[PDB]
């Protein structure tokens, strides 16, 4: 039913009705007997040797091997398909389209970046592509098994000791489900085994009860598998399932009926990859670092309104002037020429490494008195030396970025490196000074033989021990700095003590770093939280980020990892080339543990529209995708998946925003209706947690949530042949319009804090359910069944203080309603200090929502720390407590004498511990929000920002200081709420 | 004579967070300093914040034994004698990697006194008037911002649909050619023996393909124009913005400098959000 063109090799236009869903194979049979009747048919050949082509909408020459595709999925610009002879690689055509299709950009155009940057990465990463492919097959087809289904394990084998006195005697009661009969009908068995029992004793223990091992257990329910030789209680299920006091359930399945399962992938080496004098060194040359201004493209200011213009320079090291900043004379808005040699005090040999150019095109108002007004219109940053240790000379032309708005700062040193890929922006060229021929960074080899050459107990061991446990963002004064360097040497025997004793050392010289760097070659290995800090912006010497990273590898265990993965990719756009120690760390890691690898996928997938990134992380994209392997196709249906969501969701909002929800309903019901849709929505794993598979869409289920929004409900049957025991359905909230990178680091810190509480002794149970962004404000968040919210609860049970406690008491009435009001006082307590500790405000009935069993949770936190104070500025910060009459009510069991009750008073004690346990913790809170100065939220642009959290731990105050800070918060919100 | 009271002093500003020292002591000449309260509130301490080499030094003042000092031999009077002293002598007597002198204190009269009308009265008609402005304006900076990122998008959009135009036109093209080459003559010619196939056949063809190409090319310009159009406009809204920014600062600093001295200091009142 679409009208079509075809373009024959004869020179032959035929014109021809096509179905919209015809594969090529049946337009290409149809077309030649239509071919067949025109005055030029004797020249053409049968259907095999020859190949459609057509543009797409991303305009790219494709020709379409894969013929099996259907005319809907070919996505043409215009209905018109010519005709030719295929010539190259089949396979190889096939899956760069695949590659293409679930990076959103075609890999065509990483040909034709002319970059030798760009091209060094595409074709030197593959050997990391390789290896980690290699590694996979080494012990087949078992080590092929654990990349799919990796073992879901933690990182301690000894459990918590309040969790093991849930063990009487430390024996799990586990009930095995066996299905062997042929009509399907299952079996289950009970078993009672120790906590430390590796799997394959539950599996020989298993049969005689029944009456390698050729059996494998598999988690009732969500397709996870036991494979690893770990004690049984070290599995994330299992010892979730403790904590739950639920019942924990597995199934006995055959090895061969898993292998087989796992399809063969070969990873094949692309065609680009087979594709392809007087040196100085730095510290020969004597000059001083000048670089000239010649003149700006173009820059879009107001003659009237603005008075002149000028470009402000600076030579930063990682975020710090390394010599003063210098501008250039004011020219006229009118014209923008310069030409003028900025001349600095930045000794050439002196040159940091990682130093950098942070530039801007600044507008001097003035206007008025004596009182200058300047407003940067542009900026942009370059590396002064080329990823091959080379510093930049000759000519240059840069397009500057458009200003970070609420950045009020004149340059951004923190901003990404490179021209704007945009070229119809302000263009600024400038002309570095040519030395005479190539200067090269010195080698490590003479570097190292400097330090030599420019080289006692003490008592004071209690300084350096004091400034090691301070905080990351604590004051540093001169004198320590002139302390902490002075005592370098004895610095070692803290190493805990060396993102301190960096800051120290002034990168602006090169006998000092020459000597940092002979130190930082025997640095005792950190604990990998300490050395994630040495990723963030304030470390970008090379020699040090190659020590974070190699802490990094031999400490790193895949569930911290895993935990730790959106602060991993942040401080990739920290570094300043393409091919770097950490992305090849990370690549490994995703290319041999699916669970990492998708979730690595999906966190620089959703931020692809950022043009800042957009091509690091596609030339990243692509080389995963190379080597994924077979989850490439599973990646793809996720992908397609979401789209048709998206643009479903867009026709609410651009063309049907307004008429009623009933017609909204009944329209989106039809949309779904339609098979197309129908078929892209189903049969595909859930991106929010790939271990879990989407069945059958429930169209009866799904419905437009009356929300801010209106975001999407959706409901997928559960195909699992055990989904009765583990949930039968999945919910999943669909968001289109509101960012959700606040709640993905909420949530990710609510993990990591009930897992210090959980360590502590503290059962204080946080809720942090799942929450992903896929692409540019929208999102999955997963749905907690058998919950509601405060309002809901009120207007349900309709008013009174008493109206929670009256609701939960009903839902579990008896002896387990002594169960429930503990479980609605740990988790209360939980999140009062959570909520306190990050400053979430505007905790109302409607974002505090409580499961049946009493547990309590928070939702829809999106702005975190105080943005709400810092646009409409409201003088000091902080904000109080929501302790509110109902929740006093519940905790003290229903008695009219809340604010004294006796287990109030146990309330309080257990927050104060919860306060006082995450405030010895806080340097790891601190990292995790400074790694993520970088992505952009409006909520965290400048240590500023994350300055908050020191305000509301009381981290500069002593530890009595600070528990009493919190008491008088705590007292204050009570009795005034 | 010269050593009055810290509390007097117009550089020492009391108590202030390390953030509020930054916002200040920014872009300013080397030598631009002022003193405070040490963070750790434990009065007796008056950490000293220097501007040099483009960053903010961060010096410490004791006070051992009711004397004050830099280094352990405190002989130092009080703050005001230690500033006086360094105000004068070079920082380097110190340290040699510190060549500096104190010389452009952050007055905290010299900036406080560019408010006026200290009647609280006044205050609460001036500030609303301000907030009014600021709030408008943001509004308004608002507004154009999410037209120029949108516009972005349409820019983006349909910069790319040329290329698919410019890819369309270089295929049909190509088709042209090899149609000319192969059946112009080559057969046909070859049978031009009376039969009506060329005139009906391959003109018809023929002309079908020309009326085609020339109609994509004409869908590209006009395309183009809609793009030149579009990109003009995009530049005038970075004017709008690029002149709106600059204004909506300086209200910002104005409306927060009456709060900080009139409806906090001068007047401590929760009515201070009230007048909003
Ligand atoms: C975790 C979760 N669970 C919900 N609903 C149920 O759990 N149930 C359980 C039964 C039916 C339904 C109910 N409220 O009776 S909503 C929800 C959630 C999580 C995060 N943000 C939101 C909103 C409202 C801000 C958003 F984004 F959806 F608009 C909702």
């Amino acid at each position: 039913r679409i009208l079509v063109e075809c373009l024959l090799p004869n020179g032959m236009i035929v014109t021809l009705e096509c179905l919209r869903e015809a594969t090529l194979i049946t337009i290409k049979h149809e077309l030649f007997k239509e071919a067949r009747k025109y005055p030029l048919h004797q020249l053409l050949q049968d259907e095999s040797s020859y190949i459609f082509v057509s543009v797409t909408q991303e305009a790219e020459r494709e020709e379409f091997f894969d013929e099996t595709r259907r005319l809907c999925d070919l996505r043409l610009f215009q209905p018109f398909l010519k005709v030719i002879e295929p010539v190259g690689n089949r396979e190889e055509k096939i899956l760069n389209r695949e590659i293409g299709f679930a990076i959103g950009m075609p890999v065509c155009e990483f040909d034709m970046v002319k970059d030798p940057e760009v091209q060094d990465f595409r074709r030197n990463i593959l050997n990391v592509c390789k290896e980690a492919v290699d590694l996979r097959d080494l012990n087949s087809p078992h080590s092929r098994a654990m990349y799919v289904y990796p073992p879901n394990v933690e990182s301690s084998p000894e459990l918590p000791k309040h969790i093991y006195n849930k063990l009487d005697k430390g024996q799990i009661i586990v009930v095995i489900w066996v299905i062997v009969s042929p009509n399907n009908d299952k079996q289950k068995y009970t078993l009672k085994i120790n906590h430390d029992c590796v799997p394959e004793q539950v599996i020989a223990e298993a049969i005689r009860k029944k009456t390698q091992g050729k059996y494998i257990l598999k988690v009732c329910g969500c397709d996870e598998y036991f494979l690893e030789k770990y004690p049984l209680s070290q599995y994330k299920y299992i010892r979730s399932c403790i904590m739950l006091g639920r019942m924990p359930n597995l199934m006995l399945m055959a090895k061969e009926s898993l292998y087989s399962q796992l399809p063969m992938d070969c990873f094949t080496m692309p065609s680009y990859s087979r594709r392809i004098t007087s040196t100085k060194s730095l510290w020969v040359i004597n000059s001083a670092l000048r670089i000239k201004i010649l003149c700006a493209t173009y820059v879009n200011v107001n003659i009237r309104d603005i008075d002149k213009i000028y470009v402000r320079t600076g030579i930063y090291h990682g975020g710090e002037p390394l010599c003063d900043n210098v501008n250039t004379q004011r020219v006229p808005c009118s014209n923008p020429r310069w030409n003028e040699w900025l001349n600095y005090d930045i000794y050439i040999p002196d040159l940091p490494r990682a130093a950098r150019l942070c530039l801007s095109i600044c507008s001097v108002k003035g206007r008025k008195g004596a009182k200058e007004e300047h407003c940067p219109l542009a900026w942009g940053n370059i590396n002064l030396f080329d990823y091959t240790d080379t510093l930049v000379s000759g000519k240059m032309a840069l397009n500057l970025w458009p200003v970070p708005h609420g950045l009020e700062d004149l340059l951004n040193p923190i901003g990404v490196t490179g021209s704007n890929p945009n070229k119809e922006t302000p263009c600024l060229e400038l002309e570095f000074d040519w030395f005479s021929s190539v200067v090269k960074f010195p080698d490590m080899s003479v570097i190292e033989e400097h330090a030599n050459w420019s080289v006692l107990r003490e008592n004071d061991k209690e300084q350096l021990k004091a400034i090691s446990t301070r905080d990351p963002l604590s004051e540093i004064t001169e004198q320590e700095k002139d302390f902490l360097w002075s005592h370098r040497h004895y610095c070692v025997t803290i190493p805990e003590i060396l993102p301190k004793l960096l800051l120290s050392v002034k990168w602006n010289s090169r006998d000092e770093v020459a000597q940092m760097y002979c130190l930082v070659k025997d640095w005792p290995p950190i604990k990998p939280e300490q050395a994630m800090e040495l990723l963030d912006c304030n470390y970008p010497d090379p020699m040090v980020r190659g020590f974070a990273v190699r802490c990094l590898e031999k400490y790193l265990t895949d569930d911290k990892l895993s935990q730790y993965l959106i602060q991993l990719v942040q401080v990739l756009k920290y570094e300043q080339y393409l091919d770097n120690l950490l992305v090849r760390f990370l690549l490994k890691k995703a290319l041999t543990n699916q669970r990492i690898g998708h979730f690595f996928f999906w966190h620089l997938k959703s931020e692809m529209h950022n043009k800042t990134v957009s091509q690091r992380f596609g030339l990243l994209l692509e080389s995963y995708c190379r080597a994924c392997g077979m989850y490439l196709k599973h990646l793809n249906r996720q992908v397609e998946a979401m789209e048709k969501l998206i643009n479903l969701t867009d026709i609410l909002k651009q063309e049907k925003k307004d008429e009623t929800q009933k017609v909204q309903m009944k329209f989106l019901v039809e949309q779904m209706r339609r098979p197309d849709f129908m078929d892209a929505l189903q049969g595909f794993l859930s991106p929010l947690n790939p271990a879990h598979q989407l069945g059958n869409l429930r169209l009866e289920e799904c419905r437009i949530m009356s929300s801010a929004k209106r975001p999407l409900w959706l409901n997928w049957e559960n195909p699992d042949i055990m989904s009765e025991l583990l949930f039968q359905n999945n919910e999943i909230i669909f968001k289109n319009g509101d960012d959700l990178r606040q709640d993905m680091l909420t949530l990710q810190i609510i993990r990591i804090m009930e897992n210090i509480w959980q360590n502590q002794g503290l059962d204080l149970r946080m809720l942090p359910y799942g929450c992903l962004s896929i692409g540019d404000c929208v999102g999955l968040i997963e749905v907690v069944r058998n919950s509601h919210t405060i309002m809901q609860i009120q207007c349900k049970g309709g008013f009174n203080s008493h109206t929670l406690h009256q609701w939960l008491k009903d839902k579990n009435k008896g002896e387990i309603y002594d169960a429930a009001i503990d479980l609605f006082t740990r988790s209360c307590a939980g999140y009062c200090v959570a909520t306190f500790i990050l400053g979430i405000g505007d905790r109302h009935n409607s974002n505090i929502m409580v499961k049946d069993d009493g547990q309590l949770f928070h939702i829809d936190f999106g702005h975190f720390l105080d943005h709400k104070k810092k646009k409409f500025g409201y003088k000091r910060e902080r904000v109080p407590f929501v302790l509110t009459q109902d929740f006093l009510i519940v905790i003290s069991k229903g008695a009219q004498e809340c604010t004294k009750t006796r287990e109030f008073e146990r309330f309080q004690e257990m927050c104060y511990k919860a306060y006082l346990a995450i405030r010895q913790h806080a340097n790891l809170f601190i990292n995790l929000f400074s790694m993520m100065l970088g992505s952009g939220m409006p909520e965290l642009q400048s240590f500023d920002d994350i300055a908050y959290i020191r305000k509301t731990l009381a981290l500069d105050k002593t530890e009595q200081e600070a528990l009493e800070y919190f008491m008088k918060q705590m007292n204050d919100a009570r009795h005034g709420g | 004579n010269n050593n009055m009271s810290l509390q007097d002093a117009e550089w020492y500003w009391g108590d202030i967070s390390r953030e509020e020292v930054n916002e200040k002591l920014r872009d300013t000449a080397d030598g631009t300093f002022l003193v405070r309260d040490a963070s750790t509130k434990m009065h007796g301490d008056y950490t000293l914040t220097l501007r040099k080499g483009g960053n903010n030094k961060l010096i410490k003042i004791f006070h051992r034994d009711g004397k004050y000092g830099f280094s352990d031999p405190l002989t130092f009077s009080s703050v005001v004698e230690l500033i006086n002293h360094y105000r004068n002598e070079s920082l380097a007597q110190y340290n040699p990697k510190l060549d500096v002198k104190l010389l452009y204190p952050v007055s905290k009269y010299q900036q406080d006194q560019v408010v006026k009308e200290d009647n609280i009265e006044a205050v609460g008609k001036k500030l609303h008037e301000y907030n009014t402005q600021f709030q408008e304006k943001s509004r308004e900076y608002d507004r154009l911002y999410e037209e120029y990122t949108r516009t972005s998008q349409e820019i983006q959009m349909k910069r790319t649909a040329i290329e698919a135009f410019n890819e369309t036109i270089k295929i049909f093209e190509e088709q042209c050619q090899t149609q000319e080459r192969y059946s112009k003559e080559y057969i046909e010619k070859f049978k031009r023996e009376g039969n009506e196939k060329e005139i009906q056949r391959i003109m018809h063809n023929y002309d079908k393909l020309k009326s085609r190409i020339s109609e994509i090319i004409d869908s590209r310009r006009r395309l183009e124009e809609d793009l030149k159009k579009q990109a003009a406009e995009y530049r005038e809204i970075d004017k709008r913005m690029n002149s709106i920014k600059p204004d909506l600062i300086q209200l910002r600093k104005t409306r927060d400098q009456y709060l900080m001295w009139l409806t906090q200091k001068g007047v401590r009142q929760k009515k201070l959000n009230e007048w909003l």
